[PDB]
């Protein structure tokens, strides 16, 4: 429930590892990668001169 | 297949003894005449051995006891 | 030269000596193997 | 050493971090004695030279044999220089078409590898103890913490965090705001349907 | 002046147009930068990089696999990769890369025969490049020998 | 300079002898049979010289012929 | 690029054959872990200098006789949270240098694995791991400057 | 040959056994996975006929947010609980129900007055929690037939109308291979419904709608031969027949020591068997995975 | 062609002798995929000489890097030429301009 | 009612040029314009049948890395020019055309010997140039029908192979806009603008796309 930068994502995986275990952490990492890729592509971000 | 071996490590207790126990059981299943204690699902001998270790069916003491029993029965049968 | 003039002897106890010869290093899964050798020696 | 190859690495975003992408023309060479044994085990070849010829001319059944023999058999991927022990990791092969190895993104930080011309070397564990050491010790899903300090080494890096940052943000007067939803499923159903931002 | 050229031919001044997704057919949420860039094809082809080996020709004095792609050689497993296997604790994976897969002459054939036979087990033996070291050390007038 | 190991005809024949399901005595007989093969592929000694080179009293010429008929269908055939 | 390689080669060669060969050497001497203070700022808190080690003495509380933790404990995350709740002062811990085991180290002087959360196992080669850990970041340090 | 395409063959729909299903179809032509999946998902999300609650009218409440005595949930909480109420009307296209109730137990969907046309799929669905004994709740709930999602902001207390029987659908396209062709498609559709219809029926109805929208344009041979092929002598053939070896594949797997123990079979007779088997490039120590090929 | 350049393409293309630059001005009298024959002007000919320049193009030769070297004509039959302008392109050249 | 959808029909077809057309489909419900437009665009761009040149055989050449006396182009450039030849055959799945030409000048697609079934849609397609007074070119071109892109590598010493791109269409663009049908105002209208090479009818292309979509969709109706 916040804007997830790069430090707010690593702490999420660390919390998952410390609370749950190893298998949920692996599945969570794969799902995080998939969702991040999908919505980064869907956002249509770019870079211009303006 | 499988992705993690954490349960087998917890049951055996050490990550270096698990490899040896699993190798012993997998060699028993592969080059010997043994058959898996769990339903094999298109799996190889190493993964079957790991799945047997995960359920408390295989460890060093069980293997030693079964080997001694097999040797005693074979020596009795040969007479 | 200094190991020859002194007649030294190597017991193959480390990790780099079992790699030159091609044995199991006494660190990982080869620790119990070397424990057996030291026990039966 | 024998049973070893190398080639250029590309990216596969569809993988799971316990598997890699191996060309099917490299795995045919790396796994050749296994293919001979599997061929003459099931009666396809009654001699070693018959299996040798079948593999040489690349019939249509040697690919099924290869898919059977590479099922659960880790391969060690290594990239030089090997500065720490995370530079060699064991993955499960997936037979792909092409000449480039496909590497999972999340494992790029450990290798210090980027896809602008890097190359990797693949090694095949042979014995029954090497296949279990590559699965219980060197597997990619086993080392997710750094042995130097104890912090995770599988952190998302650049455009995995950009998408999660863009998705988890707020705007003052975005479309369809202020409504009361009944769960995440309704939120996704509104987003896909275009009724909300 | 780029923005004057982008107005001479009727194009957006910003240099960014809106794009649609080819698979779903829905517009990307933000404008993206499209244009024409001059691309080169460098002389690093993946056809000249891919290599593989299972068994081939070995050297004479030290019977190890040759090096290179034109000689159907093997990949070098150097010192820094031995350190990484010593740090994991992989003793068998390290032992099979020093004797069976590289140098032990009588173990290579046994391993190949066992792999073809469906039995994955090795008889380690002794590397053939340590006997060369012993013969070269004791040709200097120094009596080095294995005992017991 | 070190060199390179080339594969001759006898090395190729041995590579197949070791991969053939022989027995301990059959492989010993096959070693003698493959040893007495010149560069043209023809056996250069009579089978009575191979039966003598084995150095065993219980082996008969029938076993030597049986092993020879199997070696004769290696690669190359003949 | 080359100086770091030479340094890590020397580090590996000096400590190649150090292996955890025991479980307890029977001595409880050790070092005292105090936070680093250059004079104006606390560079590193004490929660990172003791996380995953074994105490060498009775470290309970400065006040009186209130045993918060026993003589030999593995200070994991929960124990460190308890440490920060009560504002725990300097602690004495067992270090590798002050170990009574000959030809190796024991699993209690060393501490945590730092790759798995548990305590270090017998056999694991710690000298190579430490040499690679020190020598790997050597390419991020300035050479000429 | 130019107008024929691959068709799915391995459809293996898997049930989570109540309202959640995962259907896998393979192999599609390259690129048809995205086409079919996106079309089906868009049709299921946007246009699927159904019946849903449109608006409510509580006697004691005249505002979207207010205070109602004796109810634990807020007014918008009651609206949320009514939004998820799944109804299956048969005859009409607009009906009205009443929820007069009093007591201390929770007020659930089973407390609605019965109608012949109206059917409730989850009587266990809880609408509100009444706490005070003297408290009572009586409201009128109207349901109507429509398609898709209609927010209240597009247009008594208004409720967002979810006519479509779908709650979530997601498709995923993976790589599949036919024996020769390298790049094909494998479509995996995972979907859930609100209980009024099964997932497979919703998929069938979406496919029917889309297809009706287009009506204006549409071993080795040697091992199999009988052991009689060999030029065996009388005694060796009789011993093999007595050993029930009717094929070369059976004889080949028999190891030498096992055949030595065979009665009436000698060393010189075993050597003849080995000779006649070797004259065909065969030995006596071969292994076969599963020999008898149902023949 | 780059379509966005700096103006140094022509100098690099001409100075490096991969093209075919006319030695004397004239009129192209023969154009072929492997040779060009130029009829030199009357005011650029030596006394007692048949004035023609013959350029034999390099076709699919191997370079030191195992690549291809190939020259293609860029002139037409019967068109004027002057001294110093290209007659045939080379590897990575488009009308006398570098194109990589 | 609510379970009754108005179904579209091919209303208008506008031939803007020989290789450009705009077809109209209306009336459409809400959300069906984008449902049909992208599906039809993908099917048109991926699964259309056509005819392509596959093999060439020039009289006096051995390989495509050579040149001919009197011809200004290389054989490789002649093959690359023959790739773009747009041809419509009407009776078979394979035909052989013949080209004989002599004298100074261009050798266009109008110089191919006339055949009853074969139709050349762009007779101005330049293949090569003859720059010699006594020069002749004689070639036998093989044309066959297929779909997709088949390189020569995947599939005599004088027969030259060329990669075959069988797809007629070049680009597709669809636009959804409001339509005026009866009294309802929620109905839409889909306009599909397509650029082919001139060797396929727009209406039959739309009908082929719809037939492919329906026959692929029939696997879900039973399930
Ligand atoms: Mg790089
Ligand atoms: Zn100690």
């Amino acid at each position: 429930n916040q804007a997830l930068g790069k430090k707010a994502i690593s702490k999420m995986l660390n919390t998952c590892y410390r609370i749950l275990g190893l298998k949920p952490t692996v599945i969570f990492a794969d799902q995080i990668m998939y969702t991040g890729f999908a919505y980064a592509a869907r956002s249509g971000a770019s870079v211009g001169i303006d | 297949a499988r992705v993690t071996v954490q349960d087998a490590v917890e049951k055996i207790g050490n990550r270096f003894d698990l490899v040896l126990v699993a190798a012993r059981r997998a060699r028993q299943m592969q080059v010997g005449g043994k058959d898996p204690l769990v339903p094999e699902e298109n799996d190889k001998t190493t993964v079957i051995a790991l799945r047997e270790i995960e359920e408390g069916l295989i460890n060093n003491q069980i293997l030693d006891v079964r080997e001694r029993q097999e040797q005693q029965e074979q020596e009795a049968a040969e007479l | 030269t200094e190991a020859a003039v002194a007649g030294k002897r190597d017991e193959l106890r480390g990790l780099k000596e079992n790699v030159i010869v091609g044995r199991l290093i006494p660190a990982g899964t080869g620790y119990a193997y070397h424990q057996d050798r030291m026990r039966r020696r | 050493v024998d049973y070893s190859g190398r080639s250029v690495i590309t990216v596969g975003p569809y993988l799971r971090l316990h598997q890699c992408g191996l060309p099917k023309k490299m795995a045919l060479e790396l796994f050749k004695p296994f293919i001979y044994g599997k061929l003459e085990l099931r009666g396809l070849a009654t001699t070693i030279k018959a299996a040798k010829k079948m593999v040489e001319r690349e019939e249509a059944v040697v690919w099924d044999i290869l898919d059977e023999v590479i099922r659960e058999h880790p391969v060690l991927l290594n990239r030089a220089p090997t500065l720490h022990r995370l530079g060699i990791q064991a993955f499960e092969p997936v037979l792909i078409e092409g000449k480039a190895i496909q590497l999972h993104p999340l494992v790029c930080a450990a290798y210090n590898a980027d896809f602008d011309g890097d190359q990797m070397a693949v090694h095949v564990p042979l014995t029954l103890e090497a296949q279990l050491e590559a699965r219980a010790l060197m597997m990619s899903t086993n080392n997710i913490l750094s042995p130097a300090n104890g912090e995770p080494i599988i952190v998302p890096s650049q455009d995995v965090v950009l998408g999660l940052y863009y998705m988890t943000r707020d705007c003052v007067n975005a479309k369809g705001e202020g409504m009361v939803l009944t769960g995440p499923k309704e939120a996704e159903r509104l987003y896909r349907s275009g009724l909300a931002s | 002046e780029i923005k004057e050229l982008l107005k001479l031919g009727d194009l957006p001044t910003s240099g960014q147009i809106r794009l649609y997704d080819g698979r779903t057919g829905e517009q990307f949420e933000r404008p993206v930068t499209v244009g024409y860039m001059y691309m080169l094809k460098l002389n690093h082809l993946v056809d000249d990089k891919m290599h593989a080996r299972s068994t081939g020709s070995y050297s004479l004095v030290t019977q190890q696999p040759l090096g290179g792609k034109a000689q159907f050689g093997g990949q070098r497993f150097g010192e820094m990769e031995v350190w990484a296997l010593e740090a994991y604790g992989a003793a068998y994976t390290l032992q099979e890369m020093l004797t069976v897969k590289s140098d032990d002459v009588n173990g290579r054939t046994k391993m190949y025969k066992n792999i073809v036979d469906g039995n994955h087990q090795m008889e380690p033996g002794m590397p053939e490049s340590f006997n060369v070291l012993l013969k070269e050390i004791r040709s200097l007038g120094i009596n080095i020998e294995l005992e017991d | 300079y070190q060199g390179e190991t080339t594969q001759t005809l006898q090395d190729y024949l041995m590579w197949q002898v070791e991969l053939t399901p022989f027995s301990d005595t059959d492989r010993a007989i096959a070693t003698s049979i493959v040893d007495a093969v010149d560069e043209t592929g023809y056996l250069t000694v009579p089978l009575e010289d191979i039966l003598e080179s084995i150095g065993d009293e219980e082996i008969d010429i029938d076993e030597v012929e049986a092993v020879l008929k199997r070696i004769q269908r290696f690669d190359p055939v003949g | 690029t080359a100086n770091s390689g030479y340094l890590t080669r020397r580090l590996v060669d000096v400590a190649q054959d150090l292996v955890v060969t025991e479980d307890d050497c029977g001595t409880h001497e050790g070092i005292m872990m105090t936070p680093v203070i250059e004079g104006g700022d606390v560079k590193e808190p004490l929660r990172d200098r003791v996380l995953g080690r074994v105490t060498a003495e009775d470290v309970l509380k400065p006040g009186t006789a209130d045993i918060l933790v026993p003589r030999n404990t593995l200070l994991h995350e929960q124990w460190c949270d308890l440490l920060e709740e009560n504002s725990v002062d300097a602690v004495k811990v067992r270090s590798v240098v002050s170990c009574d085991t000959d030809f190796g180290v024991c699993a209690h002087c060393y501490g945590r694995d730092l790759a798995r959360g548990h305590i270090i196992n017998k056999g694991e080669a710690i000298g190579v791991i430490a040499a690679q850990s020190i020598g790997e970041p050597g390419t991020q340090l300035t050479m000429r400057t | 040959s130019v107008t024929e395409f691959l068709k799915p063959r391995l459809v293996d729909i898997e049930q989570v056994s109540s309202t959640h299903a995962k259907v896998t179809l393979e192999p599609l032509e390259r690129g048809f996975g995205h086409t079919l999946g996106n079309a089906l998902r868009r049709i299921l999300l946007s246009s699927m006929p159904g019946c849903a609650v449109t608006e409510v009218e509580i006697d004691g409440v005249l505002h979207e947010y207010s205070t109602k005595e004796g109810v634990q949930e807020d007014i918008l909480e009651i609206l949320l609980n009514l939004k998820g109420l799944a109804v299956r009307v048969q005859g009409k296209d607009e009906v009205i129900l009443t929820l007069n109730k009093s007591g201390i137990g929770p007020v659930t969907a089973a407390d609605i007055t019965h109608d012949g046309d109206v059917e409730i799929v989850k009587p266990q669905h809880v609408i509100c929690h009444l706490t005070d004994e003297n408290a009572s709740i009586s409201m009128r709930i109207k349901v109507q037939r429509g398609r898709g999602y209609v927010p209240a902001s597009t247009r008594r207390l208004l409720v967002d109308a979810c006519y479509s029987p779908v709650e979530r659908i997601a498709y995923n396209v993976e790589a599949a291979r036919v024996e020769q062709r390298t790049d094909l498609d494998k479509l995996v559709i995972e979907m859930e419904t609100n209980g009024t219809i099964d997932p497979e029926e919703a998929i069938r109805r979406a496919a029917t709608i889309l297809a009706e929208q287009l009506e204006a344009f549409v071993f080795d041979p040697i091992l199999l031969r009988p052991v009689d092929d060999l030029e065996l002598t009388v005694r060796s053939a009789n011993c093999l027949k007595a050993e029930a070896i009717h094929y070369i594949g059976d004889l080949v797997q028999r190891t030498e020591v096992e055949l030595l123990k065979t009665p009436n079979l000698g060393k010189k007779s075993l050597t003849e068997i080995k000779d006649v088997l070797a004259s065909r490039g065969l030995s006596l120590g071969m292994r076969l995975e599963n020999w008898p090929p149902a023949s | 062609k780059p379509l966005v350049g700096t103006g140094m393409e022509r100098a690099v293309a001409v100075d490096s002798g991969v093209t075919a630059v006319a030695k004397r001005g004239g009129v192209v009298q023969y154009v072929d995929a492997s040779r060009i024959v130029i009829k030199v002007n009357e005011d650029e000919m030596y006394p007692g000489e048949a004035g023609i320049d013959i350029y034999n193009l390099t076709k699919y030769t191997r370079s030191n890097q195992n690549t291809c070297i190939n020259q293609m004509p860029c002139v037409s039959l019967g068109e004027p030429v002057e001294r110093g302008d290209v007659l045939a392109d080379g590897p990575s050249t488009d009308l006398g301009e570098l194109a990589l």
